[PDB]
């Protein structure tokens, strides 16, 4: 059924600025219940966000579904979570703490996106 | 692969576990509110 990669959390790039959490859920509530999203709101992150769905084969869903989907006049980029993509604009060394906090409280996947 | 089906339905499942918000809170990055 579904590769090493593939998680319950969805990290979105180009999302349109001004885009409400009612049309978040919209969009991406479709493919099944969402746990949670959280939204980009400093200039470093505007334009991203995460959507937690509370299911793993929803979440595969939407992934194949929106990725590249447009919306607005942008073509969404959608990638399943990953803990070191995620934590990249860390200073190299404390990267690391949370890195291996994560794997060790939570036993979540700490590997780079290969 | 009875033990690879099984394993692979074992892995499935772990990344299917409820998350408790404490849980979630540690997986994000500065930067983000949530809606």
């Amino acid at each position: 059924r579904l590769p090493p990669e593939v998680n319950r959390i969805l990290m979105i790039r180009n999302l349109p600025y001004k885009i409400t959490a009612e049309e978040m859920y919209d969009i991406f509530g479709k493919y099944g219940p969402i746990r949670q999203i959280r939204v980009g709101n400093t200039p470093e992150t505007r334009g991203t966000a995460y959507v937690v769905y509370e299911d793993i084969f929803d979440a595969k869903n939407a992934c194949d579904h929106l990725s590249g989907f447009n919306v607005c006049n942008r073509y969404l980029v959608v990638l399943y979570y990953n803990a070191n993509r995620a934590f990249q604009k860390m200073d190299t060394k404390k990267k690391e703490e949370q890195l291996k906090l994560l794997k060790e409280k939570y036993g979540i996947n700490t590997d780079p996106p290969k | 692969e009875q033990l690879q089906a099984w394993r692979w339905e074992r892995e499935i499942d772990e990344r299917n576990r409820p998350l408790s918000d404490e849980e979630l809170d540690a997986m994000f990055p500065e930067g983000y509110k949530v809606l």
